[PDB]
RNA sequence: GAAGCGCACCUAAUUUCGAAUCCAGCAUGAGAAGC
């Protein structure tokens, strides 16, 4: 743990980390078919290290 | 803790100078809040960021392609009272059958668009007598009533829904009497009851209306 | 009148639930396939009546325990007025103050809702003589209330646990005696001022 | 000649080209008409009310009559609305108010539940039929009278 | 109704048991895998019914002694009220005071629910005609209940332990004419207030 | 507005013409297109996308009525069958096909096909011939559309 | 249905038997230790399938007398719901009055199962050609099962010891060409009320 | 006393039922002030 201390990586010897998801489409244009708010979407599943995100055509 | 060289721990700092600043800091950041700089920091192994819930429902299958990984999928955005999903084709075939199965419910055969003949008073008769055993009741002729004013062919089909004799079980779906009772007195007021509603079928609205309320008053 | 009692209610069940459908034309729009359907809101959540719940607990708690409690369970009973339940719930000539909510779910019935088969078995022959098909929240589905009370007294939260936990040795919503209904209440209070919303 | 009375907003864009799931009726006229549920929920309710369109004296002495009116009216079995019915029916004939009581007073078979309010009160369970009955008789003997009677007796109970 | 009996009893499982899924979505989910579902928790726990086992030991016991019980068990069959089952169970007018609950596991799926090869044999030629795959209980399983009676009588703690007698002469669930469901029961006994929750 | 879809199942509703019907509106000129678009259309999509990355046999109406009222009486289609191949159906052409496909395969190592025997006494070969019959009746009824399905098969299985 | 027929039945067995097992778990956990493992339970006891071969025993003597009974046996046959086997096991129609235990050992695996070495020989080298591994019930261990007919007529008795006659003669579980799975059976009838748990 | 071997194959489907019944009543208030 010294040498660790020293290579400045912390060490308990025995900070809210959440892997949100992002959206980054459109909702504006929804509708209503059976009560549901629902919009077909072609897209792509990225999943950076930092968080999940949904992407559109333009960033492929 | 939020740095915008402080000794004490710093998990997030907001921002080749400034490598020998973020190396300077006691322990490392987690990340940083920073181009060309954002990856050289990144060369230094530490993370950077450069800048309703929101719930994935789906399966997985990943592909590395370019440097950035990815899952090929076109689908749906379903927004909620609090969360946002995103869910399949399933899910629409799914709510697609459901409400198909909704729509045919709908306009079935001709609503509001061949029957024996028997007194008035045999009528009343048979409606009274079936009434107080408990086939005819309350239920059953307010569901008559429904199916009448859709018309003759609803309350005809109705009819033999419920005098159909199921040959796998044996059960018609007339409400069973109450009383002692063998099996041929069973099926012989079963058919009154049949033949009762299968002839008021031919009467007018107004002579079944009249009818009807004296046993249910609310029709 | 300064301040107001807040009890935030979540509730987790521990068994089926089933309360049923109110509304005549969902439950006709529901009983082309499901015999009995649960009460659900437009939003495809489900409610579960709660006032009559925490009630019911009261008055059967607060008279085996000997206090001057009314009944209202009985027909067209007119509450007293004078008693702990006509606070709390309400009377003829005053609102209760307990505003209570009702028990939204968390979730939406594709994911809490599942139609169920019921069975009636003849005790001779061991065949299934009847059957129907009911719909049923899962157990594991977690349900939010809101419980409103104004000129709160000392004895209100105590009041309201109790009922709670006498709903969860009880049961809510319909089919108790078979089994249905077994729930877990969580209960986060909070004292408010009456005030709070003006800026 | 199709005319679309679908709603043309709130639609999504998919594979370049616009698109929104639809549910409702084609209606058959010169026009191929597209109508929702709503449409149909109209024409459902206006067939149905097209259809439900065609929709056709035991007299005991006065000082009985005040004396039970008072003990009933006390006990909280014949209040304020039922008395103003019952001079709603009395103003349309007797018959009609034969048919009145004869509704209010109709045990349900299975149930056992009479339409008057349950007596105030601590009264045991013959007690309350027979408090049912004697507010039957009261009433029915009330018919038999006339209308200015009536209207004087009933006024002292209920003011409107 | 000041007091209320608990009666908790806990079922070790000594045969295998087989209860069937009820719900239609995990049926669908699951007849890809295995034909006989075992009827689950959605927190993965197995749920058995147990009100109309013990109602129908009763009714076949109380016919047998020649007691006033209605065969509640036939088609469409309308309870009097004026029996014995009817108090403890209810009928069309009143509410059955055993509230009774569901038999759910104290293990989980993949520690009590094993998946298993079933099989239906030529008699002439003594080779497998027929192969089904179905999910049984293992033995040694234990399930908790707690039937609560709330206007309590004598007779009810010894009607529901005979009843209970009688399932593990019969069975619980399934079928019992092959063999599963052959259990016991361990009964714990008490006589709670029904104010001990009001504080 | 083209509709570009189906007009038979047009039932009579009061003084109406109106079908139940469930499908989309796409705005190109304007087009009522139903589901087996949207699935040519996603198909064609997630096929695009992927790689970006990267015969029915004719039987006749009357026929197939005749056909699956005498398959359902000897029981060779039961009401799970047939709802299992309307699940079935609702899915595609092809999961259809492959569902049938599945029933009738004659399992080389035991020969028995999945159909429900037949009850009755009929020997191996006519046995046989009506599990030939089964598989044919309902192949030929995949290639009909969706709501013509509907009405043979919801007087043989009401609950579809 | 005010009287109940108890045939206790004791097996020994007399010559080694394979029951195989049936769960998936705990045939793919024991492929690696025995390629054929014996069916039993948690708790360590030998199950055997029991109202399978009463039923298969009473249709082939039955078959082979020229009374009236329905081969079930056969793939996905219908019971008839007219002959005594299907008065006895049951019909889709009507449960069998013959509630049929498993045979469940009286000891435990360790001291009634062993491993065993079964070959297969070439015939012109006179070779081991293929060794395998089987699990085996040893000779001298005891089984109980208890068959309960719910509505006993006269001949219900008689069939089962005609049947266990049967299953004596030709074997129970698995391999009975090779010699496994002969068994002697001891019954012990009783006619119990069905009333006697009612205190 | 040593040594080899301890493995393969098929099947894992099918059918019935998915209804019925009770209730839909009451009660209170009908004014009070200005301009
Ligand atoms: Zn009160
Ligand atoms: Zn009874
Ligand atoms: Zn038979």
């Amino acid at each position: 743990a010294k040498r660790i201390i020293s290579k400045k990586i912390r060490v308990e010897l025995p900070i809210l980390i959440e892997k949100k998801v992002v959206l980054n489409i459109n909702t504006d244009n929804m509708c209503n078919f059976a009560s549901y708010r629902l919009m077909p979407f072609s897209g792509f599943i990225v999943e950076k290290d930092d968080r999940i995100e949904i992407n559109d055509k333009n960033w492929f | 803790n939020y740095l915008f060289m402080p000794d004490g721990n710093v998990d997030y700092l907001i921002l080749d100078e400034l490598i020998d600043y973020i190396e300077r800091l006691k322990y490392t950041p987690y990340k940083v809040f920073l181009e060309i700089l954002a990856k050289r920091i990144i060369s230094k192994k530490i993370r950077v960021e450069l800048p309703k819930v929101v719930l994935n429902i789906n399966t997985d299958n990943m592909c590395n392609f370019a440097s950035y990984r990815l899952m090929p999928f076109s689908g749906f955005i379903v927004e909620k009272d609090d969360r946002i999903e995103i869910n399949d084709k399933n899910w629409f075939d799914m709510i697609w059958n459901e409400e198909y199965n909704k729509m045919r419910s709908q306009i079935v055969a001709e609503d509001f668009s061949a029957l024996p003949d028997m007194s008035h008073d045999k009528i009343i008769e048979n409606i009274e007598y079936l009434f107080n055993i408990k086939i005819l009741s309350k239920n059953r002729i307010k569901e008559f009533w429904e199916e009448f004013c859709k018309g003759q062919k609803a309350a005809i089909k109705y009819i033999t829904q419920v005098h159909r004799k199921n040959p796998n079980t044996g059960r018609r779906n007339w409400n069973p009497p109450e009383g002692d009772f063998t099996d041929n007195e069973i099926e012989k007021l079963y058919e009154t009851a049949y033949n009762t509603l299968l002839s008021l079928i031919k009467y007018d609205k107004n002579k079944v209306y009249n009818i009807l309320i004296n046993f249910n008053p609310k029709l | 009148a300064k301040t107001m009692k807040k009890i935030y209610v979540t509730m987790k069940t521990l068994s089926p639930l089933y309360t049923g459908e109110v509304r005549r034309e969902d439950k006709e729009a529901a009983q082309k396939r499901v015999n009995f359907p649960v009460r659900k809101t437009a939003t495809n959540k489900v409610l579960i009546p709660f006032k009559g719940a925490l009630r019911s607990a009261l008055e059967i708690m607060l008279k085996a325990k000997g206090e001057n409690v009314c009944d209202t369970g009985e027909s067209r009973a007119r509450p007293c007025g004078r008693c702990v339940t006509c606070s709390l719930f309400g009377s003829m000539g005053r609102a209760g103050r307990a505003s209570v909510d009702f028990l939204i779910s968390n979730d939406t019935k594709e994911q809490i809702v599942r139609e169920s088969t019921h069975l009636r078995i003849e005790r001779q022959t061991k065949s299934a003589s009847d059957t129907f098909k009911g719909e049923e929240v899962i157990e594991g589905a977690t349900f939010t209330a809101t419980i409103t009370i104004s000129n709160p007294q000392e004895k209100d939260l105590s009041l309201i646990q109790s009922a709670l936990k006498f709903i969860e040795e009880n049961g809510i919503g319909g089919w108790l005696n078979k089994g249905y209904g077994r729930v877990s209440f969580e209960v986060k209070s909070e004292d408010v001022a009456t005030d709070r919303f003006l800026k």
